[PDB]
């Protein structure tokens, strides 16, 4: 049967046994920067092993009363080994990616995940005439959290489930793609993602490239005697990334 | 009734001598160059046979 | 555990938070005390030479209703052991998601400075650590037992090799056997 | 000239195609390659395995038995020594034909031997060359029971004579069983009523030796110590099996005290602590 | 004329007026590692814009009583952008270098260095039974100098010009790819290094390739109105750098 | 059949050309023949450069080692002798490698084993043939601690056994470096935090070798003292550098003292003078 | 399986016989007959070579 | 000055009248004191019988507004030393003039009775004495140095060969290398 994937990039490799299919962004496949629609003038850098592959991000922990979880992406990623260096390296990046999400359960546990990639996820504040501190719109692996009534912090986000921090119906929130997590059917959620901008290359610090949203509509649910902690894990691999304009490393 | 075969040389850069002394075949020397192997029947030794690909218990 | 059958049991269960580590051992086959005595490490350990690659295959023994994801990683040396699952997956890894297929293989793909390392030990052949982590934690439903077991397996490629002879280390006698 | 298999160079993958997924319950051993998994280069391999042959790891002379024997005694049984030939008194040479459960192989066989003058009041003397003598039997031949006992004779058993200093003396033996194949372990009875003795000291039944020293009785004791080299060669072998963990106890059963599976760790996660 | 040189690698040139030749190696061009002479098994990382590129050490000060000065060299490159980087985070590396050595002076004054690049140049020490601490061996990017007599310091190399640190003559050293700056002729001394070992790839922390060598023989003379600080500075360019076995960063 | 080149004929000149003015300066040596400078003549020369080749040079053998033990002793640890395997203890053929960064070569090993009878008050005795012993043993094997060990059974390690007054044993040695040459030279450390040992002590690690007397405890001792002869042959050898000038210490590191670059003259000009 | 080469003799006034014995090319004699050589890596190791006329830093 | 760098350093300036000798030498690649321990000495130390030409090299190493000229003589053994610079140009010599090109080459014509000689002293094959004069001094503007050096190589021709295999004379061991 076609629930069976098997996903290899670099020297890393993911075998899924129930997936349900893999979401291709708009219909493109990651590719490289033609000639055509070039800006700069230089040679460009293409490492392709070393940087094109797989990145597990932290554990996230689904209870009951859970409301859903954000990640920023070209950010979450600034840690990550030579990526994350050639980041630092450089001025221009551009790069597509492969999400892919991990939840497990029993035959025994309901509940209904949905894992959103949108793009330019330009995020409200919880005070309205107030700016946000960097910390809160990322936290790089680490996952930010909303609430499920209106969240009023100091330099903080609007963390609330109804508008998903940007202001919009969240029901309306299946435009961009996505997948479902299942649990009665699914285990896993493939979405390839290629590289959206206004621009050709972009710098990786001073922009947010889009923001992977999981949220649950159906709440978590078991009986008394089923297992309590039910993790949440999210791996990520950049496609075709390729880096111009190399200096001395900072962000400032 | 001499018998002419390669030696054991390495790779990326011989022809020894044997005549036969004796009248039986257990005064021979050690048979040291057979290399050959079939690990067909201790890895892979099933019936219908599985394609690496499939999923195989599909 | 050595004087049992228990020391085959990889035990694994529901977690707390996440991404804690399972397991861990070096890649020494015929060194290491994990795969010493194995079928590998009894024919290496009558070598001193070997080369090419591992297949380690991992087999779920829990129930048909219990789900789970892990990151079975390996890492070259020159740094030291990754000590989270931050680390882990900077290397060669996998990641294994638990279903009707039972078992899955890390192959070890080699990657060495020469052509052959030394199946004792030493420091300028050192080969690198496999480590297991936590994608995802087992969830498991009403009435079904928590706490599972995992297997594992070893083998060699079809590009192994095996080059010196000398005695195995494991054969001590005394007197004669009268 | 057989290589290992080279190493094919690979690309990124996004497929329904699962190498790494497998079922290891159906008694097989996954068939994957490093480039089923992640991608690699082209490696053209030039590794030859030789050194690995069952031919190249059988056939090396090893010590199976130390004889002793004396040129002049107060008792007759001193001045001579025999040996019931089995493999299975050096654990060394047993634990390398214990890997398989039947082999086919010739012998060649190869005699160290080495005089000591032994500690007495006349030990000025001048002695000329001493001259050994081994005798092979047969199962079922007559048996000497004195250095100067007409059975020394060898109108038909085979023998070899050996003047002191020099080559060791070396001859070849063939497959010699009466089945198909050297039984290495024997599961059953020798009794037809499933009594008697259990284990393959039923199906050794191959001979012995016999050694003393040709010349007569000398003015001065000289220990002569005679060390046996088997080599097996033209060798095959069927049905492997585990190597033995235990340790031995004796030539004639299997027995043993049982012993851990490997050495302990006292931890079972690794780290960049005292590890 | 032949005397004016100019060699491009990346986004770095040099342009030469008073140039002698270009000496390579022992006759061979710096080349990628073919797949028979291979060893492992994964993909290399080969940046060849990003690493490839001309890197300048620093300048020392040759007086009237200077000595010499060396430098190992993939240790010299440590902290060097993402060459370093690249040393960084890989297992095995394997590279060809290009050495250019600048010093100037005028039509008045006079001195001849000899510009040596020296293959597995194991070092002795000042003390003879005790262990070289490896901040005397290599500094980085700071040279180490040879004194004129008998250097008796403790945990250092025996630094004597005339055994040149490794017990042999100093005249018998031009057996090596080597350059003399002539200050009458010369202004530089350019030369093209492949690679040379034992093995196919090495690490490059745990080895040392080769050490480069200045010496002056002809000593620097000047009359007493002329220019007193006179500098020389050593510029270098991997060639060919290709990266094995990613993992994290460290050396240890 | 490669001779050397010839010398060919020349007139005077007058023109531009300067094949004397150069530069040394590029790293060049310069190619100038003696008929560019002065009027030669026609000289047809037959000499052949064929005891200068690498193979010609090295393929020597050389005494690396003594190695000393006796038949009889109170300790025992001196009825018995060994040692680690390098060529950097004699510095002969030490100097004659170091010539070389990396090198290539099948190995010829010859041993001379000489015996004498030691000082006691029973010098007057009768002594048989003494045999000898020499196991070799690859890096990581069983190590025998007393001459009566077990560990002397030579199942799998190579040995040779030699009576008194014989030829003196050789054998044949492959290339056995688990890199592409052997290296004279490591510039580098043990460790990758860049402690430990420096220098070519990582990466000697060729085994070591065993020596004893196969008979028992003799009635008088007995001194043997065996030398070890290497014949590097088929050679191949890389990368040269300047010979050693100075003289060594030890054998794990490349330490001196300074010495001075030649002999001084105490004058600067020759004459006819006493010179 | 014999091969026949020429012996060293001088010049301006042989074909020596030779049997390999062993199953190994370790076993072989020196190979003492290479009179080859090539010091264009040593003498003359430039980009841009000199044609000793010429002159060659001009 | 054999302990310091100075030893390769040849001292060269502006001189009084005219005709002075520089240096001087015997030409004995392996027994004279000049070339003993010099690549060519090290290698024809290794061996017994030399043949074939010799090539010296002279780097002039001052600064580029000084001029001179210099007579590189070779000359045969029968009678003694030149004792002049009349003397020393009976010989094959060459004026060198010292300009753009910074150096100049010596090369030996092979002159002997036999086809070989002895890498050691014997009166039988005498090789010959190397001499070097001024032709013209040095002359040097003002404010620039007077006083110079000049480097000094040696190498063989393509007609160079060595016959008889020997111990070099240079190694002195006691003991062993504990
Ligand atoms: C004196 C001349 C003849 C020398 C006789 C010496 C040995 C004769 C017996 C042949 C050796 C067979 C040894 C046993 C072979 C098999 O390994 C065992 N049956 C068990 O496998
Ligand atoms: C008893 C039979 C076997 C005899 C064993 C004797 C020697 C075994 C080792 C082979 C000799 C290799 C010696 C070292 C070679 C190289 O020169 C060094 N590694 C340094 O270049």
């Amino acid at each position: 049967s076609d629930r069976v994937r098997s996903i290899t990039l670099g020297n890393s490799t993911i075998t899924t046994q129930e997936s349900a299919n893999v979401v291709v962004g708009y219909g493109v496949w990651p590719d490289y920067l033609s000639d055509e629609e070039a800006t700069a003038e230089d040679q460009p850098t293409q490492p392709d092993v070393a940087t094109c592959r797989f990145y597990t991000l932290d554990s996230v922990s689904w209870m009951k009363e859970s409301q859903g979880w954000w990640w920023k992406f070209p950010d979450a990623l600034r840690d990550m080994g030579l990526f994350g260096q050639n980041m630092q390296y450089h001025y221009l990046g551009r790069s597509g990616y492969t999400i892919h999400v991990q939840c497990n359960a029993s035959k025994f546990h309901q509940g209904c995940l949905l894992v959103v990639c949108v793009p330019e996820a330009e995020m409200g504040a919880a005070n309205i005439n107030e700016k946000i501190n960097r910390e809160h719109l990322s936290n790089g692996e680490v996952a930010n959290t909303f609430s499920g009534t209106k969240s009023s912090n100091t330099n903080d986000v609007q963390q609330a489930v109804f508008n998903a921090g940007m202001g919009v119906a969240v029901g309306n929130l299946t435009i961009f793609p996505h997948q479902w997590i299942n649990l009665r059917t699914n285990n896993c959620a493939t979405i390839v993602m290629p590289y959206i901008n206004s621009v050709p290359m972009d710098n990786m610090f001073r922009h947010y490239n889009f923001t992977l949203m999981i949220i649950p509509f159906a709440k978590l649910d078991y009986a008394a005697g089923s297992s309590t902690y039910i993790p949440i894990t999210v791996t990520v691999a950049p496609m075709c990334a390729e880096y111009n304009g190399l200096r001395l490393a900072g962000h400032q | 009734g001499a018998q002419v075969s390669t030696q054991k040389t390495g790779a990326h850069e011989i022809h020894y001598t044997n005549i036969n002394y004796y009248k039986d075949a257990a005064s021979n020397s050690a048979n040291r160059q057979d290399f050959t192997q079939d690990p067909g029947k201790f890895t892979e030794p099933v019936k219908d046979i599985m394609v690496k690909s499939l999923p195989a218990l599909n | 555990n050595v004087n049992s059958l228990e020391a085959y049991r990889i035990p694994v269960h529901s977690v707390t938070e996440t991404g804690a580590q399972v397991f861990g051992f070096t890649l020494q086959p015929g060194a290491d005390t994990v795969m010493e005595r194995t079928l590998l490490g009894e024919i290496l350990n009558y070598y001193a030479n070997w080369s090419g690659s591992i297949k380690l295959t991992f087999m779920y023994c829990g129930s048909a209703m219990a789900t789970g994801k892990f990151l079975l990683a390996y890492s070259p040396p020159g740094a030291g052991v990754p000590k989270n699952r931050r680390e882990a997956m900077l290397g060669t890894h996998i990641i294994w998601d638990i279903g009707l297929q039972s078992s899955c293989v890390l192959c070890v793909p080699w990657i060495s400075q020469t052509h052959y390392r030394f199946v004792s030990k030493d420091i300028y052949t050192d080969a690198g650590f496999i480590t297991c982590w936590y994608q995802t934690s087992i969830v498991v439903p009403a009435e079904v037992q928590n706490q599972s077991v995992i297997l594992c397996f070893v083998s060699a490629c079809n590009d192994f090799s095996v080059r010196l002879l000398r005695d195995s280390p494991f054969v001590r006698q005394t007197a004669f056997y009268q | 000239v057989v290589r290992v298999a080279d190493t094919m160079p690979s690309g990124p993958s996004n497929s329904e195609s699962i190498p790494a997924l497998t079922a290891a319950e159906t008694g097989h051993t996954s068939q994957v390659v490093p480039s089923d998994t992640i991608q690699t280069r082209h490696v053209r391999n030039f590794h030859v395995r030789s050194e690995s042959s069952v031919e190249n790891f059988l056939s090396r002379s090893a010590c199976v038995y130390i004889v002793e024997y004396k040129t002049r005694d107060d008792t007759p049984d001193k001045m001579y020594d025999s040996w019931v030939i089995n493999t299975r008194q050096v654990a060394q040479l047993r634990r390398k034909l214990e890997f398989f459960t039947y082999v086919r192989f010739d012998v060649e066989v190869t005699f160290v031997i080495t005089s000591v003058q032994d500690d007495s009041t006349r030990q000025n003397t001048d002695t000329p060359a001493l001259t050994h003598q081994i005798m092979y039997v047969p199962p079922g031949g007559p048996i000497p029971q004195a250095v100067d006992d007409y059975n020394w004779q060898t109108s038909t058993n085979p023998s070899v004579f050996w003047t002191e200093g020099n080559a060791p003396p070396r001859m070849s033996i063939p497959f010699m069983s009466v089945g198909n194949a050297y039984s290495n372990f024997y599961d059953g009875w020798s009794h037809f009523s499933q009594t008697g003795v259990y284990g393959f000291n039923t199906l050794n039944n191959m001979g012995k030796l016999y050694f003393r020293h040709v010349n007569d009785k000398t003015i001065s004791p000289i220990t002569s110590k005679v060390r046996i080299y088997f080599k097996p060669k033209h060798v095959k072998a069927w049905v492997p099996r585990p190597p033995r963990l235990c340790e031995y106890t004796h030539k004639d059963n299997v027995d043993f005290e049982p012993k851990g599976v490997t050495t302990s760790r006292t931890q079972l996660t690794i780290s960049n602590s005292t590890h």
